């Protein structure tokens, strides 16, 4: 009964995060060495986002609050964990001009994770940290190319293949496209005010539309289940009040709020299907990173393997 | 480290069928293009060196096109206009990153290596 499970979607969007929360559910979470590997990503991650909000500042022409903090970022720059780097990315951090940059993110390419990790610079800083289950969900790698990894769920055993989502990656695809049992498809709904890291004139979630679009109605899946995760929901939420979906959709004439704004974007996504006759997209919202609501989308998810597939 | 994998011949050879297996070996290869390439004393030679380097690698219709943003592309393509032998540093350092990252610790969990350590 081995099912053949594709990760598909736009960079960013949180495929390889879906498939850490296999390891947690469907193994038996990450031990404490194994959360230790993750320090240096954590880091990593750190030290990114900030560098990517300062630089952003030069080119959007902001100012510091307090002008002492072009010291720091100096630092900053030159040092890419110590005491001495935790301190100029704190004090960068709490910063006013530092936080109107990250405000307007936006304009410029920024980890979603920053926020979570820059706030949480205290106890990262520590000398005797070892990251946490969400920590590790929350770090950010690139993948690049085609992973394949094996799992066993409750009542399926799944073949699931993660690839990368960036336009370059996409050309990959095609060799696990053969008996193709579901395609999860993963959408960052946050995505709907910011470009394409690899293009700045091209808005990500028309470019996850487009992308859906050739997936949903793709001669190849006729007979695979077309999942649909309208991910970030979290992001989603504390984003829409301060920025308005008119930037991805000029045409919207609804309230920016989360469940209206939300149904919106759903609609667009699943108006892309040129078979809704035959053809059924399944739809969930999910935050990706909550444990807890990743275990029951998948328990929806895998109802739906069953159905379709016996 | 990671240093002493990409400077050894057997350890690169093996790093790149691992690659191969994932379907992201352009990223390896290309670093490769970007270490022969800064040996290049001549200034002509460089110049169409890096034009054949960024045809391949770099450039939005390439072959083996590899994942870097929209940034650093454009950079190195403004380091065309007169090709240094620095001309790739942003881009092989992007791409060793994501070589680093995400792919090399795989390739440390794989039985292609896993064997060859069992070896060693
Ligand atoms: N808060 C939140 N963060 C997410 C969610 N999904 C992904 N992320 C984070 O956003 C980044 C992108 O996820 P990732 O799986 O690496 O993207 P991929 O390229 O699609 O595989 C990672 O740092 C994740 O921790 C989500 O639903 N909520
Ligand atoms: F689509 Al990705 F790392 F951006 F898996
Ligand atoms: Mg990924």
């Amino acid at each position: 009964r081995e099912v053949k499970l594709l990760l598909l979607g736009a960079g960013e969007s949180g495929k390889s995060t879906i498939v850490k929360q296999m390891k947690i559910i469907h193994e038996a979470g990450y031990s404490e060495e194994e959360c230790k590997q993750y320090k240096a990503v954590v880091y990593s991650n750190t030290i990114q986002s900030i560098i990517a909000i300062i630089r952003a500042m030069g080119r959007l022409k902001i100012d510091f609050g307090d002008s002492a903090r072009a010291d720091d970022a100096r630092q900053l720059f030159v040092l890419a964990m110590t005491a001495e780097l935790a301190g100029v990315i704190k004090r960068l951090w709490k910063d006013s001009g530092v936080q109107a940059c990250f405000n307007r993110s936006r304009e410029y390419q920024l980890n979603d994770s920053a926020a979570y990790y820059l706030n949480d610079l205290d106890r990262i800083a520590q000398p005797n940290y070892i990251p946490t289950q969400q920590d590790v969900l929350r770090t950010r790698v690139k993948t690049t190319g085609i992973v394949e990894t094996h799992f066993t769920f409750k009542d399926l055993h799944f073949k699931m293949f993660d690839v990368g989502g960036q336009r370059s990656e996409r050309k990959k695809w095609i060799h696990c496209f053969e008996g193709v049992t579901a395609i999860i498809f993963c959408v960052a709904l946050s995505d709907y005010d910011l470009v394409l890291a690899e293009d700045e004139e091209m808005n990500r979630m028309h470019e996850s539309m487009k992308l859906f679009d050739s997936i949903c109605n793709n001669k190849w899946f006729t007979d695979t289940s077309i999942i649909l995760f309208l991910n970030k929901k979290d992001l989603f939420e504390e984003k829409i009040k301060k920025s308005p979906l008119t930037i991805c959709y000029p045409e919207y004439a609804g309230s920016n709020t989360y469940e209206e704004a939300a149904a919106y974007i759903q609609c667009q996504f699943e108006d892309l299907n040129k078979r809704k006759d035959t053809k059924e997209i399944y739809t969930h919202f999910t935050c990706a990173t909550d444990t807890k609501n990743v275990q029951f989308v998948f328990d929806a998810v895998t109802d739906v393997i069953i159905k379709n597939n016996l | 480290s990671f240093d002493l994998l990409l400077s050894s011949k057997n350890g690169v050879a093996a790093f790149h069928a691992f690659l191969k297996t994932e379907f992201s070996e352009e990223n390896l290869e290309f670093w490769l293009a970007c270490e022969e390439f800064k040996k290049i004393r001549s200034a002509t030679k460089l110049a169409s060196r890096a034009h054949q380097i960024f045809e391949e690698f770099i450039c939005s219709e390439a072959p083996k096109e590899v994942n870097i943003d929209h940034e650093t592309r454009e950079l190195t393509r403004m380091n065309l206009q007169t090709a240094t032998a620095t001309c790739f540093d942003a881009a092989q350092g992007k791409t060793r990153t994501l070589m680093e990252k995400d792919s090399y610790p795989r390739f440390l969990k794989s039985p292609a290596y896993r064997d060859l350590a069992a070896q060693a």
